[PDB]
């Protein structure tokens, strides 16, 4: 019936994104309380998406 | 303590007047004192003739 006719939507999709940088990139923790040795643990990167 | 834009803060409950458990002893104590006095009552007091 729309052989040649126009059509429009409003659509709802998934929200998405990708690292284009790494910011703040390592932070760092020689954690030692309460273990039987040092242990070195990375902290929370900070992306930019 | 503060390093590159993340921070802590932690407040313990030791102070200068008092110290980290204070306030499980001081409740061990208040119950030790009515269990203690309780229980006296149960052999009651000592007596001696002279
Ligand atoms: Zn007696």
């Amino acid at each position: 019936k729309y052989e040649n006719h126009t059509v429009t939507l409003k659509i709802l999709m998934t929200l998405r994104y990708v690292v284009s940088d790494i910011l703040k990139e390592s932070r760092y923790q020689y954690t030692k309380f309460n273990q039987p040795k040092s242990k070195f643990e990375n902290l929370p990167q900070k992306l930019l998406l | 303590l503060e390093v590159d834009g993340i921070t802590e803060t932690i407040g313990t409950t030791q102070s200068a007047m008092y110290g980290g458990a204070s306030a499980q002893i001081l409740q061990i104590n208040e119950d030790i004192k009515e269990l203690l006095d309780g229980l006296r009552a149960y052999f009651g007091y000592n007596m001696i003739g002279l």
